[PDB]
């Protein structure tokens, strides 16, 4: 559910 | 398999799969041009890091969803179909793990390539550790934890807090503390004093740079809201 | 690939394909299913169709960004790796219409069963001819043409007007006319007689069936309105 | 540019 690094 | 074809054609036809969409593709043209044994450019690398990004992004979507219907099951289909992505995904990460073992990682001099490619490391031995449960999950855990670490300490040492490559590599490492080593504190505290000492730098920043970083330091917020 | 799974877990895995979006594996589930030699069920030929409506679906989405990318350029990557993409998408077109003459349609003796092959016959047909440029591209054509038409000349005998694989059969028949054969008149003409014809026939229906008609009337009209 | 059938 958290976010890790994306575009 | 793409051995005949030049190392630019593989960039190349890598850039064209991306644009198509076409993530496997992407990451077998990629696969191709790393194993040609030259070093990679910044451009090259994140060629290599968006196309298995998105396959493995995939695979593990795709294993949530029968992890979760194989939960509330809980014949043997489910069980076996769960097996089968969670194979094909393993397979993924270490066909990623092993790129950077022969030879990225050892021929990486430069902090950002350096960095990089220690922060692919435990990424994907974070996705190993997330379908992991048997006899070496504590060592996947812990081989994801010392690539992240070892990142950590050279992109203190030789990089601004606003770098981009720093940014995503804490954002992650917080999320490995919070999801695979039940260290929520570890995760809150390391989101925090990397949002704020970024903030701290950004007067030094162009537009164009201080775009790049805000926007990771905007994730990191997202997870701090999310987790407080 | 298949031979060795019961036909009832390649139906169940096929499921949970789909709810992975899996389609690949959705597809290839489903094709070891049809080789089992028995004739499909409602339900198990709407996976069939979904599994490779989907897969395809992904091909000719990439195809055209490569073509489009093609045409401006207009050294050999580009071509090579439209060429790559489109025959991939043969393999499949052709995968399927070999399940549908070996031997679906042959054993398909009900109206539903019998116009829903050939419908997909049609459509499989089409999706050749979109990227069909050689020799044979007129036989493609008229392949797909007389598959439509077989599908619709049972389909307006044996079925009401407002049956929802007829009106899915006949606005893909009107986009082979606009699309494929250059036959925009006769694409307007049909999906209006279609329309009209189901718009009169909608109060034989219960609420169920007629949310599932009025459904494509929509398509329908979006088409018409594309048009006109 | 037009629908073909869709889900
Ligand atoms: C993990 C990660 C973090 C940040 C970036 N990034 C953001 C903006 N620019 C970059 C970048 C692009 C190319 C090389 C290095 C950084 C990218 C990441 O992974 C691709
Ligand atoms: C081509 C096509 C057209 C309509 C349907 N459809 C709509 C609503 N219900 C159906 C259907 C489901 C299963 C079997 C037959 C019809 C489906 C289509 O292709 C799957
Ligand atoms: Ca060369
Ligand atoms: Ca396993
Ligand atoms: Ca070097
Ligand atoms: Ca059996
Ligand atoms: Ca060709
Ligand atoms: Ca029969
Ligand atoms: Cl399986
Ligand atoms: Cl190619």
């Amino acid at each position: 559910r958290p976010s890790s690094w994306r575009q | 398999a793409m051995g005949s074809m030049e190392r630019a054609s593989l960039i190349q036809k890598a850039k064209l799969a991306e644009q198509a969409e076409r993530y496997e593709d992407m990451a077998a043209f990629m696969k191709g041009a790393v194993e040609k044994g030259e070093e990679l450019s910044c451009e090259e690398r994140n060629l290599l890091s968006v196309a298995y990004k998105n396959v493995v992004g995939g695979q593990r979507a795709a294993w949530r969803v029968l992890s979760s219907i194989e939960q509330k099951s809980n014949g043997p289909e489910v069980r076996e179909y769960r097996e089968k992505v969670e194979t094909e995904l393993q397979g993924v990460c270490d066909t990623v793990l092993g790129l950077l073992d022969s030879h990225l990682i050892k021929e990486a001099g430069d902090a950002e390539s350096r960095v990089f490619y220690l922060k692919m490391k435990g990424d994907y031995y974070r996705y190993l550790a997330e379908v992991a449960t048997g006899d070496d999950k504590k060592r996947i855990i812990d081989s994801a934890r010392s690539a992240y670490q070892e990142a950590m300490d050279i992109s203190k040492k030789e990089m601004p807090p606003t770098n981009p490559i720093r940014l995503g590599l804490a954002l992650n490492f917080s999320v490995f503390h919070y999801e695979i080593a039940n260290s929520p504190e570890e995760a809150i505290s390391l989101a925090k004093t990397t949002f704020d000492e970024a903030m701290a730098d950004l007067h030094t920043l162009s537009e164009d740079s201080y775009k790049d970083s805000t926007l990771i330091m905007q994730l990191l917020r997202d997870n701090l809201t999310l987790w407080t």
